[PDB]
């Protein structure tokens, strides 16, 4: 439910396959992702125990030094939130509309690693819910997610998101009461 | 960042609790130190408490104004330490920013 | 059959959700589209009565001023052509080859709003038919459409298209007699 | 099994339709491809007899001079390798893992024409196998392929690939022994 | 640089010794502090130990990964302080870099 | 800035008083810490005193030269911390600069 | 590129075969030419063999070093011709690069 | 420029005449050479004919396409040599360009 | 560079010897080739001799002027090949430059 | 055996004589060096007791402020290593080859002060030996030294050297087993 996670982004798919092989050889982890994404990057995701994933991440970072400037971002979370896993495993269902009075927060970042880190921090701090999470899928390389909750909770999580994301944040918007027509598409 | 102030040992916890419960700081650590300073050209020696205040980059101006508008002594100690944010835990920096209620 | 239409393009999806909410609250319209498109834009489409759609468009433009320079294009048509609607509603069928001697005109523009405006103008002016209409779908953010008719009619519509599109036109080509192998793919 | 092949890349889809029509009219060839691809290009592929395909390629190059600087790349192969055809025709199956000790070579290029030329040269020179071949499909306009064989054979083919691709090569990597988890995704 | 973490007083020396003997840090200083923080909207009060870790600029990523992969609490404290290297003792900075075994 | 040095507990106050009364530092705070370090490949453990020295940017070179020309051990600890001056109390920074007699 | 050397007619094939079988050149063509040159201020006339060597751009330095370290005469003929690669058959250039074993 | 191809000795003149009379080349020179190449890892030896084709810069793409669409072997030899036009006879370069009928 | 001219087989050696002994070229190689060309719209066929002239970059203008001021046919063949000097034997290039007497 | 040392580098020899006079007048020290060196610098070295040398260094730094930007580097060591002194005093002998299996570390820096500081730090940290030490003598103004020891000891000292030298390091190389012919020149 709460394993460790490691994320790497590289400019080359060829170096991505080399990096993934080094990570898999170093420690007994499970490869969640190794594929090219927009706009011509490579995304690698692993999971397992915190010590094994840390060992694999160190080995993968060693190999990436072969490509001068080929590393875009990376992250490592020692214990992922339970709400993050269904969206990463790609097997998920649309959450119900438990409260029509909930506000929404829409966040978009440049990198996948920044999005996963900011979402995990926001979920751990404020009492909010994750409605949507899209990871660089035909949107020009950006990533975005949507959080739901009260107005005070959402503004608290906006503070956490702004701090974690840093200079990789593209935009952040809070909508106090979504319309009925919008609520159908957002809650998906 | 981290802000350092020095207060007499008696008013350490009252100030720290009132600083946190008012949302001006996410966290405070208290250290009993021993202070050597020059008063009227003579080296003195007193026991004080050192306060390490964990606040966000946006709550610093409110914290400084709140401190010297209430600090007992004539020249309050208020030093802000630069924190290297790229090598620090980013999820704790988010915790610091969220628990510093702007109000 | 001929309702009003309003189109907005924005650089941010977060501001897109805010803009869509303001438009829906202002007037009783129907939201046809609110989604991210290539290369990282947001597309919003509404329909209804001319006065209601004009009211919603005014309100949406007010909200877009929050994002400094975030508005890319916009348009508002008081009465859409009947031939445009099946392609916008996404439920359409391949038109038949009513005349093999028809010429074709292929037009591509930078923005979706310019394409819809130019197509509506060309259809209202010259006696031509709309064969295809693709709106920023994995083609690098461009949009394109294909018109069919006689040679004189097609060159008349090319004049209208060049005037309406303006500086948002990328290319324009007239093919006098398509080959049999090409005619299969074009008429789709 | 081994016919001739001709490839053209253009910046405009409108000029792509014009170029394809000229090529089809010149010689009796078969149109394999005419579509827009990322990041806003046009790809045209034909096949047939070497003399007919050469005639069509000459005619198509004449039309492309109308677009000043619109030609990106082109190639013409007089006899394609038998292993290339299933990947170009899009009807292919995942090759079996005939030897777990095989090394892999991952190559990515800027253009489709450079990838097809480099793959054909490498297959003709060294005793290697083609595992995967992706032609500008939602990867930011790049193309890539994967070759498998012994270590000596793979390094021989890397020399051929570097020479043919030239300045259109993006990256090239040799992985001596892929992991079991990686081998599943690579051999696809 | 200098890294600050907070641990309960019982597991201070075991963590510090295991951190140094594994080559992840050249030196550790332990200070007993008093912690004031907000838990469930109420101001609490606990006794902890503050760890000042002297590590090189290259051993920081290994230290951060080692800390939060083993830290007890949900959000570990890990703050890195910027050190002005031009005014510091350069022979000690060499000692810090040499005693931080990369491994 | 703030300079950190570590000395044995016995010579803490004599060094601090002699450092202030000579005008090399405006203020010194003394903290009893517990030190874990590697000596001859074995993890040792000793009790020391941590000195937090408040000096101006101009008195740093004189302070560093004065420290390692008199420090007992072979490699003295001398780390200078960067202070964010724009968010600090500016009237205290003036007090620090004025009480650091250049001489 | 293409490299031109001139050798006496007897040692043409032995040198060519030994050059190809050692992987220093992908291909060699041999042409019997007639040579007119100046020796001791007098115009001489001899029969030789012209070697056209097809090698890659990376195997040129090894080929030149191998030639003049073994060439009989005092000043060996070794001229490299620039090849226009954009108008040449690219699949043959790949064959040349692959058959020139770097070793 | 000058293009070099290698063909078996029997089909040399038929190919050359058909190449000139079709307007694809202004001039062809035929040289009987002796070829040493590696086939199946063994050094072979065959007699061929080397073709030196004089064509203009505009007729090169038509010539290359015409050659490999009709060349017998799997990998045809087609190398284009860069010609220094500023030091060459310019009236012959005009003859080459005029006799290469674009068609 | 290398200059190529074509002459009838009878006047090959007289021209070559007179070209070398006059200092206009360091070296000449003679190859009997077979020429296919178009005369009056009909493909002809004649036997000639190909001259490969080794001259320096400074003796080229004198060589070209000397050739077409004495060449028999109306449009003389004179093509200069670009030589890649960085990968060639530099001591032979010095021999070529020294044996091309400027006069 | 272990006195204090102070080093100053200046762009002008005239200001070097002025600086040396001020240092000598301030405290009872011994002048080890005052001469012009390549590529047009001035080098000053003093020795004595730690308090006297600190007093002289302070006075010398005061005088150097007359020359705007004339100070290049300076250093002050409270207790020099015993192995440094023979190379600074210029009266030294070639160390013996006590172990042919020793590795060597070759370090070159821009300034003399950086070289002396890095050598002293490396000698104090790791168990290594100083073989050679050349201080800006017809090598274009650079300085270099050579250390010898085991492989682990040499890599430990390389870490210390990189930290101390900082941006004044030019190159650093570790040779695991020098050849017999090289060993003669290196050990000199």
């Amino acid at each position: 439910a709460r394993p460790a996670l490691g994320v790497l982004e590289l400019k080359s798919y060829a170096l991505g396959v080399a990096v993934a092989d080094a990570a898999l050889r170093a420690a007994p982890v499970e490869l969640l992702k190794c594929e090219p994404v927009e706009p011509g990057k490579a995304l690698i995701m692993i999971r397992g125990e915190p010590e094994a994933v840390a060992r694999a991440m160190a080995a993968a970072l060693e190999t990436a030094k072969a490509g001068s400037g080929n590393l875009i971002d990376h992250a490592f979370i020692g214990r992922i939130h339970p709400a993050l896993l269904p969206f990463l495993l790609e097997e998920t269902a649309a959450p119900p509309i438990e409260d029509p009075d909930e506000a929404v927060l829409v966040v978009e970042t440049k990198t996948v690693a920044a999005a996963i880190e900011a979402a995990d921090a926001a979920l751990d701090v404020a009492p909010v819910r994750l409605l949507r999470m899209r990871l660089s899928e035909h949107i020009g390389g950006k990533a975005y997610f949507v959080l739901a909750g009260d107005e005070e909770a959402v503004r608290k999580a906006a503070r956490a998101v702004r701090a974690v994301a840093g200079e990789k944040l593209i935009d952040l918007r809070i909508i106090p009461r979504p319309h009925e027509a919008l609520r159908g598409r957002l809650f998906f | 960042p981290i802000a350092l102030t020095v207060v007499p040992p008696e008013e350490a916890e009252p100030l720290a609790r009132e600083l946190v419960e008012a949302g001006l700081a996410a966290e405070v650590l208290l250290v009993p130190v021993r202070r050597i300073y020059r008063e009227k050209g003579k080296v003195r020696e007193e026991e004080v408490t050192l306060l390490l205040i964990l606040v966000s980059r946006e709550g610093v101006p409110a914290l400084r104004a709140w401190i010297e508008a209430r600090h007992p002594d004539d020249i309050p100690l208020f030093i802000v330490l630069a924190v290297d944010e790229e090598a620090s835990n980013k999820r704790y920096l988010g915790y610091i920013a969220a628990e510093t209620h702007l109000y």
